């Protein structure tokens, strides 16, 4: 007989190597690879590990799963030890295997009490549950401080939050002041959102700034416009060649966006020029600008229906417009938010120590910045290469050896889109803590929770006086291992009693 | 949108200063688009005396392509129907930018005054323009007192 047992398949902060060591794993947000809590909720999932309920309820402590984590096993051994009176060798490895896995339970739960009994002089512990808006303990922000794979990183949005609680990070920009302190809010005059309000906020409730305001062609004329002087005519000097530096002009624009374009003869194939348009097609005159001359060059030059016959980003997403502050305070984050995704693969690659914010945050850059992503949002303008563009022009300034690929690129707007998503209804967006678990690194995804191992977080609080015996092995050990993307099950445990299930109910689904 | 509405304008200020005896046409209010024109039969035909208004439906490329020209007025002729369509080689096949509104109502003078039954946008009175001039002109007549007087 398959014995019922009780060891649990799944355990609160569990996980269990290959090799059936047990890992507890000290979260310190919740999330995957961005984390859903900051700010002052930011301790929360500490709280409910070291004391469980005791502020509001239907949360267990770590002690508490383990606790009765230790109770199933020790009764599993038992009915193995009854039934191996019926079946001498029943169960023989399962029950070397259990008893295992409780001498390590037995081992976590002991240094878990050590910790909060002889190690929270400081209090840090204690203060998870006193205080209002606890701190980080410092062992966990020793942990973060050093980690590989894992960053802190800060925004500036309109209305900011003072409460952070993310020491270091990785990226950072200028902030206003909070309502929370002494002074109360204020808005800062300078800095990357600064000039991402000013730029991005439209000049009254009347009048937004919309989406697509470019037709190709609009495009093509300013391209075309630019190119002529600060103090240029229609009207002065021999006309017909002003026109015929203007065709060249025009004719170099339709080589970049296409090959059957043609300068030379109207719809009609006859000779196009100033006299021409001017007399005969009657379009042009004295009073054009040279604004006219264009779109008479078009106009005279092409059909009309084959204009408008010439994936998603993240900064278009049902919205045609900017219309209200709070739109632009939303694009503003978003911008920032890339900046900071761009410095996250930059410095988890190896590729740049720098902080981007506190480039971007300077007198040229921030402003450009600003008015490109303006631009780029009335055109209709992918605004992530707009980004990616000014960063590969500035490469060397922002600690880089040189450019983004393609590739790269490509990369960092699909993590910069999940994650955003992931995190777009935050109440805050002051900051975010971001892991990436393909990567040798101290953080860990588990059971939707960022994670240190717990003793790692238990090195560093008792500075290396309480020893860990058994334990002293097991940090090291599940660094070893091929991800730190850890089985929200284990499988050791499980060991698939459940799959033959799974399949006797697909031989009951074929009748 | 201004090169038409620069072309258009022109047109208009020649139309003003000379012109035709025997036709006319403008915008009606501050739309410069939708013009309204009269063509006046011509004095060597059964339209003779009559009246005909058409309305002119520009494009926003003219003039790159050809306006929309219709009777608005009845006529009993074999190029033009009761939707109002003429049909005129120039109005779609040979359109030009050369070509102005006036010459298109010159054109729809000498189709009243020349009519062509090869191209017949209605058959049944094509067939008796060809068989018999009596009874298309008598018709043609009463057509023009009635609906164009």
């Amino acid at each position: 007989d398959k014995i019922k047992f009780k060891e649990p398949e799944r355990c609160e902060y569990l996980h269990i190597a290959k090799d059936n060591k047990v890992h507890i794993l000290l979260p310190i947000v919740g999330g995957d690879e961005i984390g859903l809590d900051n700010t002052a909720e930011t301790t929360g999932e500490l709280l409910t590990f070291f004391y469980g309920k005791t502020h509001g309820g239907t949360k267990y402590s770590a002690e508490h799963h383990l606790n009765e984590y230790k109770k199933n096993l020790e009764d599993d051994i038992k009915a193995i030890g009854v039934q191996r009176k019926i079946s001498p060798n029943a169960y023989e490895d399962l029950l070397k295997e259990k008893k295992e896995r409780l001498e390590q339970i037995e081992k976590y739960i002991d240094l878990i009490k050590v910790l909060k009994e002889k190690f929270d002089e400081q209090r840090e512990i204690d203060k998870l549950r006193t205080e209002g808006i606890p701190q980080l303990p410092s062992g966990v922000k020793e942990v973060i401080k050093s980690s590989e794979n894992a960053f802190a990183l800060r925004l500036s949005p309109d209305r900011p939050d003072s409460f952070t609680r993310f020491d270091d990070p990785l990226f950072s920009l200028k902030r206003n002041r909070s309502q929370y302190e002494a002074g109360g809010y204020q808005r800062a005059t300078d800095g990357l959102g600064a000039r991402l309000r000013s730029e991005l906020l439209p000049p009254d409730k009347d009048t937004p700034i919309v989406f697509n305001k470019k037709s190709l062609k609009d495009k093509i004329v300013d391209s075309v416009l630019v190119q002529l002087d600060k103090d240029f005519n229609t009207k002065d000097g021999d006309r017909g060649q002003k026109f015929e530096d203007i065709k060249k002009l025009v004719l170099e624009e339709y080589k970049k966006i296409d090959s059957e374009l043609q300068v030379d003869e109207d719809t009609y194939h006859q000779p196009l020029n100033l006299d021409y348009l001017e007399n005969i097609a009657c379009t042009l005159d004295d009073n054009s600008t040279a604004k006219d001359w264009v779109y008479g060059i078009i106009g005279a030059t092409t059909e009309a229906d084959y204009w408008p016959k010439k994936k998603v980003s993240v900064f278009y997403e049902k919205q045609k417009e900017i219309k209200f502050e709070s739109d632009t305070n939303t694009m503003s984050i978003k911008v920032q938010y890339l900046l900071a995704e761009i410095n996250f693969y930059c410095k988890t690659n190896k590729l740049s120590d720098a902080n981007f914010g506190e480039f971007f945050d300077k007198e040229p850059h921030a402003t450009e910045v600003a008015k490109r992503v303006k631009e780029g949002l009335v055109q209709g303008a992918e605004i992530e290469p707009i980004i990616y563009n000014y960063i590969n022009s500035h490469h060397a300034e922002l600690g880089l050896t040189s450019e983004l690929s393609s590739k790269q690129q490509e990369e960092i707007t699909e993590k910069f889109t999940q994650r955003y998503h992931i995190i777009e209804n935050s109440p805050h967006f002051d900051e975010f803590f971001v892991a990436d678990p393909d990567k040798k690194g101290n953080i860990f995804s588990h059971q939707g929770r960022m994670s240190c191992h717990f003793l790692d977080f238990f090195a560093r609080q008792t500075k290396g006086k309480y020893p860990l015996g058994d334990l002293a092995g097991h940090q090291e050990a599940l660094q070893a291992g091929t991800s730190n993307r850890l089985h929200h099950k284990n499988e050791v445990v499980a060991q698939g009693y459940e799959k033959f299930d799974q399949f006797k109910k697909e031989v009951v689904k074929l009748l | 949108l201004a090169m038409a509405l620069k072309r258009i304008n022109k047109e208009l200020s020649d139309l003003a200063r000379d012109p035709p005896a025997q036709c006319s046409a403008g915008p009606v209010g501050d739309d410069m688009f939708h013009w309204q024109a009269t063509i006046m039969g011509p004095n060597d035909s059964p339209y003779q005396g009559g009246v005909f208004f058409l309305t002119i439906h520009f494009p926003t490329d003219y003039p790159f392509k050809p306006p929309k020209v219709a009777f608005t007025t009845r006529i009993y002729h074999p190029n033009i129907n009761s939707n109002g369509s003429i049909s005129l080689d120039i109005l779609r096949s040979q359109w030009s930018p050369a070509l102005t509104i006036s010459k298109v109502l010159l054109s729809i003078c000498s189709l009243l005054c020349d009519p062509n039954p090869d191209d017949p946008l209605v058959p049944e009175i094509a067939r008796i323009y060809k068989t018999d001039r009596d009874k298309y002109n008598r018709i043609s007549r009463e057509w023009t007192q009635k609906y164009a007087m």
